């Protein structure tokens, strides 16, 4: 489903503050990353990103296409692909603390200024 | 004739805008017998100073252009423009690239007449009011600031795809767009940096005139996410110098003129 950046900003409360990243610069990067669009699936050398946040099956979820891939978020790359965000917000902390930020290449060159654009007033 | 009047009396404000019912061109020609061939319009009515060139990246979309067409041209009248309108249609099987493909416009439309501004647009676009004017002013303008697909709104400030109009000057002053973008995404974003750095602000008509409708469309296969885009729009201030109109280079195979536009079929090469 194509969400708005206020549905988006609601679903991912938990994250706010999470390795120092604000709800607005998670706002910004993901517009930048899957135009909010909870099912996208883009390839990129070899391996597959999928949902929100375009988690790899590179290192992060497990895919039929890559089954033996490290799975570090223990979970099925096709449970990133529907519109509950919980595990894949579990997911997205998981790469922050342990890879960081910069794993969202949108995050430096669209979420370093003009951050309060991205602010949602919607309660 | 005298100069036509600032904003034009022909105008009618907010449109419908539905891709139901099929187009005929010959219909579409029918009903704007004033374009001549390789659609070109300007009007006998008075003198308009905006000399246009519409550029439009191209590849495999006949069924979009035709509406693009049906609806374009009698709004392009009626915003009273001296205008031409160019389809670059990439020929070969690598990823789109939709801004050397507007460097070819600029550079092709500019054999044909002296044009003084330039509109980049994508042929899935269609503006839902005619008072949101093709053409340039002072500073870059940005155009589809309220497409349908963001909801009727600028998805980020920062935002300059979709459709855009600039001066001759101002495309010159930037080395115009770069050549180096191949897949989708960011292109747009190094042309906003580059208008940046020369020093420009972005023009828009209020979110209420500026709405506007895409056609819908499943993904191209032959346009899917450019992976180094992320790394690029980061380094935009050095490569707008060494990347742009100054190393355009490209093949012409074919230019054909309809009656409603000018088809150009380019070879732009592949990912250096
Ligand atoms: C770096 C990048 O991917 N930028 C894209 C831009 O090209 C596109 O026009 C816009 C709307 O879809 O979304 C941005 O995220
Ligand atoms: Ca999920």
């Amino acid at each position: 489903t194509e969400l708005t950046k206020c549905k988006v900003s609601h679903a991912i409360k938990d994250i706010d503050g999470y390795q120092g990243i604000s709800l607005l610069e998670w706002a910004c990067v993901l517009f930048h990353t899957s135009g909010y669009d909870t099912q996208a699936v883009v390839n990129d050398n070899g391996s597959t990103e999928y949902g929100l946040f375009q988690i790899s099956d590179r290192f992060w979820c497990k895919s039929s296409e890559f089954p033996e891939s490290e799975n570090i978020c223990g979970i099925s790359c096709d449970k990133l692909l529907d519109d509950e965000l919980d595990d894949d917000i579990a997911c997205a902390k998981k790469i922050l603390a342990i890879k960081g930020i910069d794993y969202w290449k949108a995050y430096k060159p669209m979420c370093s200024e003009k951050l309060e654009q991205w602010r949602c007033e919607k309660p | 004739l005298t100069a036509c009047p600032e904003e034009s009396p022909l105008l009618v404000g907010p449109m419908l805008i539905e891709f139901n019912i099929p187009v005929d061109l010959k219909l579409v020609e029918q009903q704007n017998p004033k374009v001549k061939l390789g659609g070109r319009y300007t009007p006998m009515d008075c003198i308009s100073p905006h000399k246009v060139a519409i550029i439009i990246p191209f590849r495999n979309r006949q069924e979009h252009l035709k509406y693009w067409l049906y609806y374009l041209h009698p709004i392009l009248q009626r915003q009273q423009l001296d205008y031409g309108i160019y389809v670059i249609n990439q020929a070969g099987e690598s990823m789109f690239n939709r801004a050397k493909l507007l460097n070819v416009g600029f550079k092709e439309a500019l054999k044909d007449y002296d044009y003084n501004c330039f509109v980049f647009s994508d042929v899935d676009l269609i503006p839902m009011n005619d008072h949101n004017t093709y053409r340039c002013f002072s500073q870059p303008r940005h155009i589809s600031v309220a497409m349908d697909k963001f909801g009727f709104s600028l998805p980020y400030v920062q935002y300059f795809g979709g459709v855009s109009a600039l001066s001759k000057q101002q495309f010159l002053s930037i080395n115009g767009f770069p050549n180096n973008y191949w897949g989708w995404g960011g292109e747009d974003d190094d042309i906003y940096n580059r208008l940046a750095f020369r020093g420009m602000s972005v023009s828009r008509p209020n979110a209420v005139i500026g709405k506007t409708r895409m056609i819908r469309h499943s993904r191209d296969k032959k346009n899917e996410p450019n992976p180094q885009r992320f790394d690029r729009i980061a380094h935009t201030k050095e490569t707008m110098l060494s990347d742009g109109l100054n190393s355009l280079t490209y093949m012409v195979l074919e230019v054909q003129r309809y009656p409603l536009y000018t088809k150009i079929t380019v070879d732009i090469g592949t990912p250096s």
